[PDB]
RNA sequence: CGGGGGGAACCUGGGGAACUGAAACAUCUCAGUACCCAGAGGAGAGGAAAGAGAAAUCGACUCCCUGAGUAGCGGCGAGCG
RNA sequence: GUGGUUCGUGGAGCCAUGGGGGAAUCUGGGCGGACCACCGCCUAAGGCUAAGUACUCCGGGUGACCGAUAGCGCACCAGU
RNA sequence: CCGCAAGGGGUUGUGGCGUGCCUAUUGAAGCAUGAGCCGGCGACUCACGGUCGUGGGCGAGCUUAAGCCGUUGAGGCGGAGGCGUAGGGAAACCGAGUCCGAACAGGGCGCAAAGUCCGCGGCCGUGGACCCGAAACCGG
RNA sequence: GAGCUGGGGCUAGGAGUGAAAAGCUAACCGAGCCCGGAGAUAGCUGGUUCUCCCCGAAAUGACUUUAGGGUCAGCCUCAGG
RNA sequence: AGGUGGAGCCUGGGAGUGAGGGCGCGAGCGAUAACGUCCGCGUCCGAGCGCGGGAACAACCGAGACCGCCAGCUAAGGCCC
RNA sequence: GGGGGAUGACCCCAGGCGGUAGGGGAGCGUUCCCGAUGCCGAUGAAGGCCGACCCGCGAGGCGGCUGGAGGUAAGGGAAGU
RNA sequence: CUUGCCCGGUGCCGGAAGGUCAAGGGGAGGGGUGCAAGCCCCGAACCGAAGCCCCGGUGAACGGCGGCCGUAACUAUAACG
RNA sequence: GGACCCGGUGAAAUUGAACUGGCCGUGAAGAUGCGGCCUACCCGUGGCAGGACGAAAAGACCCCGUGGAGCUUUACUGCAGCCUGGUGUUGGCUCUUGGUCGCGGCGCGGCUGGGGGCCUAACCCUCGGAUGGGGGGACAGCGCUUGGCGGGCAGUUUGACUGGGGCGGUCGCCUCCUAAAAGGUAACGGAGGCGCCCAAAGGUCCCCUCAGGCGGGACGGAAAUCCGCCGGAGAGCGCAAGGGUAGAAGGGGGCCUGACUGCGAGGCCUGCAAGCCGAGCAGGGGCGAAAGCCGGGCCUAGUGAACCGGUGGUCCCGUGUGGAAGGGCC
């Protein structure tokens, strides 16, 4: 009553990492970039990635998410020019 | 004639004149689940749509 | 839970009576008759606290 | 959640604006000064806030909701049933 | 003096089942049904309450509608109700 | 220890009983659902009782019922 | 041969282009099955519920069972009930507000848009229930 | 001769008998036959009718004692905004 | 932005198949073997996507079959019989 | 779908129209119940037998021969079609 | 002619002193209502049956009845180890 | 002796229909009927078997229906029978030891338990010649509850995958690769991890700068321990991988526990349920002077519906009212 060996055979399972939302559309109090969850948001957009640059979203509310060190982490404000007076 | 799953009709159950349904919550609670606190945070009421459809029905008439 | 002998053992612990308890799982792994802490039961709010169940 | 058997209470639904409408048309009756107690729609007498109170009227039911029964003194009365 | 033998269907008692549903199947269901037995009648069944329920309210038994697919029974599942 | 009851062992009563103990004659004695106080009901452990519902072998009436492979299978020396 | 005449009837000599017919099938002429031929029987129905749509009677709408009236036999009275008239909640209970709670953060709802009975239908449940089909179990 | 036999009877069909293979029990008993549950259930198999108009399918995904079923989705169609 | 033009979105009733293959391509396995299977991107067939072609051949190249027998241009493919 | 429809219909052009499960709309005959101020037929009910008018159609009408008695409904209803 | 070897498990036969344990007796004690006598339960320390556990006997009762290395063996188990 | 020719009689399964040739090719891959071709008059009777995938029969061998029926054992349950405690119509007489509470003990006391005896009036049997005797006898038959054995029988069951059924494997979940570059997809395709744990890897406030290599000296000659240089961090992080990433998650020390209740605007993935994130609002703390961080961990695995029940809190229900059994809510 037990299990076999040299059968290697070990199918993987399911994920489901994401950008949602992209760079630049209609931003919305919401899971702002996915692929590291218990992520810990930031303020607006991101750029800093092991990458160099850096990533606009021309989208302003609240705040987003990160992923834990992928994409990079939110700070460089940017509300976008649709955030004045009315 | 007709009656109802009258079970799921009493636990689980009851509608709105909006006619909607609804039953609490549900994740895990209430057997295993030393788990957490805010989870706790995690049991007023879920209400799930199409399906609530043989629901509703099946109970139809008296709720 | 999965009540496991196994240095997996759950227990609460009262608040000076603030009166009921809240979770939490254990393992006498180390100090065993050890387990003391504040929260606040519906008795105001905070209360020493043991654990030990 | 239900029980090993029967037992259950009573009470029922009667409310404001309700009345005073529905109920003008009970000014066929005692929808003078009114001493409401229709007799035409429900079973139980119980009166619904909401509206506006009126018609100057002494009622005797059950009873009914906050307001309401606030209201009442806006242009009326309030009578309880058996004893209360 | 009476009985016993009948008799399509219908009546109460005596005894009394699997299929099938539960998408298995042991609980459950079909049911107290189908069948067999006894026996009454032209109708038997039942029938003036140590009853029902609770407004100090109701009252024979029976049957039709309603109460109600409600109160409720349950591997709270199919259903029964 | 079973029944019936909506009750499938249940907080589970009433009535009915398979075995064993085996009370009272009106301040008696069951009952209103474990039990208990108080209230309220009822008076058992014998009997008779037409009428109101069920059923068609029989006779009649009527048919958005049939017409000879339909209707009962069998319209006439057929349960032969 | 022209009882519907200058247009058609019937039969074919040639040539010209052509794989039958049904079920189940990725796919079928079929060599997969179905059927020899003709005539008649022979297969999505009824009831109670519920469910949307529609034809229409009042918006509070609507009727049990029964009482009476009945060539034809003529319907008419019957108001226990039941769905809408707020709902929100395990409940107490409150109530156009309410439950969680001790907090003005959300769930259900308010906001009338209002049904209801019936008729006729596409359906859904109980039904033998689209129609026949077996090996088996159980009673006498 | 555990011989063949006529005539008379006894047992019986979840039970009989059986010098015993599951044999024989009114010509196919691995549990007889008739009537009854009953038109048992039957993801399987067929079978599934008069014309015509309009559009136009899937043969994937998710969970199943579920894999040749079916729930929910995805692709169809009609009514209104 | 939109030349487009006719798909789109929500509410709601009624559904069917819930297992397909064939070809090109990019991958998996496989003896880079099979009209093998296994996932993908487009097409393809769907018992009529019926006709042309490649002899014949769903199916690969061209084609979208409302109907008009004794019209006209072409596709792909052909033009000694 | 849209430009005016008088009830028809007529004109443009847009615009397709191959289609099994399967979805929506429209029509056809079959035996019956109306006889919504309806009745034909011995110089034929009806079925039969045969056909070069009417309809996309499923059917109609109508004329010739047969055969002994029925039944038709101009319109709505029903169903063992 | 001859049926040998094993009762660790199993069936059985015997044992019954000891553990266990049902219904049950039999009381500590708690509980509900109780103005109170009372009036219902839960109740446990100990005594308590076969059975099972434990001791033995049991094979024409079920059943089972070893492995490899070395050694005279000019070569091979073997007489031995 | 049929078969054949005559006279007399005169069936039968199967069959859509048919005037049914060979070829080599083809199609669903073994064709008279489709293509090209070659032979090719119309019919018959006596024959010979090859093809018409001939006839017989909706394969018995196969698998599939969470079909059926028979036998089997340490399959599940249950009954028949059998053993068995207490109880009853199963009555008397005596011999006895045990418990117990009261007043190691003994005396007594109620209590009650074990047991040994002919009898005997039930009961049964007995008979043997009649109803009386005889034998047994409190048994037992036998009734009720207990418990036990119990395939003797009765009823169900004994999964899926499966590039044929079985044997073999394998089913959950975490990562890589496969996925063709958004997301995401089979394969019994590749390889590898998990059903833990850590009370201190927790919360903050305060400090640190890795592996390694080279050069110099104790106990040291791989491989430390210190001292001096070089360093897109290749060490570092409890665990598998992969992302991360020192600025640090990463290495110490200070106090501290929010490893919070009431909630959550608003999103990720999604047919379901789940799964997962999260500012900010309030009560109440902790850490810092404070600007702020704290609703466990660097993450993505450490898993489970709803019912069936336990228990600590409620004081919501409590089936005539007062309550409690019991129930709802946490």
């Amino acid at each position: 009553a037990h299990k076999k060996g040299v059968g290697s055979s070990k199918n993987g399972r399911d994920s489901n990492p994401k950008y949602l939302g992209v760079k630049k559309f209609g931003g919305e109090v919401v899971k702002a970039g996915n692929i590291l969850v218990r992520q810990r948001g930031t303020k607006f957009k991101a750029g800093q990635g092991v990458g160099m640059g850096r990533d606009h979203t021309l989208f302003a509310l609240s705040d987003g998410k990160v992923v834990f060190i992928n994409k990079g982490k939110g700070a460089r404000f940017i509300s976008i020019e649709a955030a004045q007076t009315e | 004639p007709k009656m109802k799953t009258h079970k799921m009709a009493k636990r689980r159950i009851k509608i709105t004149g909006t006619g909607k349904v609804m039953a609490f919550k549900s994740g895990k609670r209430h057997q295993n689940t030393g788990k957490s606190g805010d989870e706790i945070r995690g049991k007023g009421k879920g209400f799930v749509l199409a399906k609530a459809e043989w629901a509703r029905m099946k109970l139809m008439l008296p709720r | 839970a999965k009540d496991g002998p196994r240095i997996i053992v759950k227990m609460e612990s009262s608040a000076g009576t603030g009166f009921y308890y809240t979770t939490t799982k254990n393992r006498r792994n180390t100090q065993a008759k050890l387990e003391l802490k504040k929260y606040d039961p519906v008795a105001k709010k905070h209360v020493v606290f043991r654990e030990k169940k | 959640f239900k029980r090993p058997q029967k037992v259950q209470e009573e009470a029922a639904t009667i409310d404001v604006r309700e009345i005073d409408e529905n109920v003008t048309l009970l000014a066929a009756d005692d929808v003078a000064e009114d001493v409401r107690d229709v007799a035409d729609d429900a079973d139980y007498v119980k009166v619904l806030g909401a509206g506006q109170v009126r018609h100057e009227l002494t009622l005797i039911a059950d009873d009914f909701s906050e307001g309401a029964r606030e209201k009442v003194e806006g242009a009326g009365g309030s009578v309880e049933l058996t004893d209360l």
